[PDB]
């Protein structure tokens, strides 16, 4: 009924924090995002997760980091958390130099490809635009 | 108050 | 067990929509996710925690913009769960 | 309150994937959704019920097919929640 | 913390059951789907929902039914349930005669457009393909 | 055992 969270370690929590983007992307700088990665750092620290902040990665650096974390052994760990703080579009996260599909980042942690994580919760937290609609709200 | 491109 | 099982995607915003961020305090969703994890990670199951985040962003935030088309705008995060069990942090 | 708030989409399958159905008993997901609603709608919150459905389909079902490429295949439903509160049926 | 489910009525539960499709669509017949709509009928009956089964609707009949349910007043009701049993693709549900976007069906129940439903849970249950990938599973 | 088109 509930996942075994009694493993030797809570697990890995990766924070990818992107604030400044190449001129080629046209993406504005993300003021306020240092606060986000520092609020997430202390929050997941106190939850007994191993927090690694990475700053301003290109999109090949994003795919590299993810394949390397997928290749570590998490067998003494309960869960895996990945926090993506970027610009994005629907199905897409931006490196500093351009876009990459979200599914390419998460297919690295699939059960048949990250076996020390099979049967365990993999949690992707994604602060990123997914398009360009705006919500005008309602009266209540 | 910012957004995370312009369509 | 399917290869897609046991994946939980907590998106900051609904599909198709911008995500909003405050220049001093951070993104509306990350501000809310930590504040709810702080107060609730020892009590509630993860889905119920994320549901409090959803309520927090939907209720407490509205955009302030010098731009007519960007002012008075709202947001709701989007929980996508392929989890097969309940998730507790204790 | 955002116009997208308080929407709950219980998809039978993950994004991009076929959904599987049995010719005699019905779709793997609808079979499982009713059987869990029956046993649990008076006890559990809706998200936890749907999480039992997720577990049921992921564990109890595998495809039987005369076709090589369609045989021994699995499924996981996909809960998409923009709900801002917990949902009880009593 | 929890939605008010103490309204005079539990609410409306619409089941759209499509089994046989025009030759123009190429879609196979959905054997077993009568069972589904009959299992859902009894399940939502016993949960005190008002169940309406509709059979083999074209896609303009699907958009018509939805706008008319959106126009009914649900003020004495707690929730709204809609069950779609069809073929589909990603973001798309099939009428008997072809496809329609899922977002067109659900934007009719948005808060600013169905006010007797604003602030209440709207539950779409969608048995429908969303693409053509296959899950090969893992050992556990 | 059926699916809910052929790609």
């Amino acid at each position: 009924n509930s996942y075994k969270m009694d493993y030797p370690e809570m697990g890995l929590c990766i924070i990818i924090n992107n604030k400044n983007f190449h001129k080629s992307t046209g993406m504005t700088s993300r003021s306020g995002t240092d606060v986000d990665a520092a609020n997430l750092r202390e929050t997941f620290r106190n939850l007994k997760y191993e927090v690694r902040n990475k700053n301003d990665l290109t999109r090949e650096e994003i795919v590299e980091l993810m394949r390397d974390v997928s290749k570590e052994d998490h067998s003494k760990r309960s869960s895996f958390v990945c926090v993506l703080l970027s610009h994005g579009e629907e199905g897409i996260i931006f490196g500093t130099n351009g876009p990459v599909d979200l599914k390419k980042i998460t297919n690295f942690f699939r059960g048949d490809r990250c076996r020390s994580l099979t049967g365990k919760p993999k949690l992707f937290i994604i602060q990123a635009c997914r398009g360009t609609e705006l919500d005008c709200g309602i009266e209540t | 108050d910012e957004v995370x491109a312009a369509a | 067990i399917p290869v897609e099982a046991d994946f939980l995607y907590a998106y900051s915003t609904a599909p198709g929509y911008y995500s909003w961020r405050n220049s001093k305090d951070g993104s509306w969703f990350i501000q809310s996710l930590c504040a709810m994890l702080k107060q609730y990670a020892d009590k509630l199951e993860f889905m119920h925690i994320l549901t409090r985040v959803n309520r927090k962003v939907a209720t407490e935030f509205e955009s302030f913009s010098f731009d007519a088309t960007f002012h008075a705008k709202k947001q709701i995060p989007c929980i996508v769960s392929m989890l097969t069990k309940e998730l507790y942090f204790y």
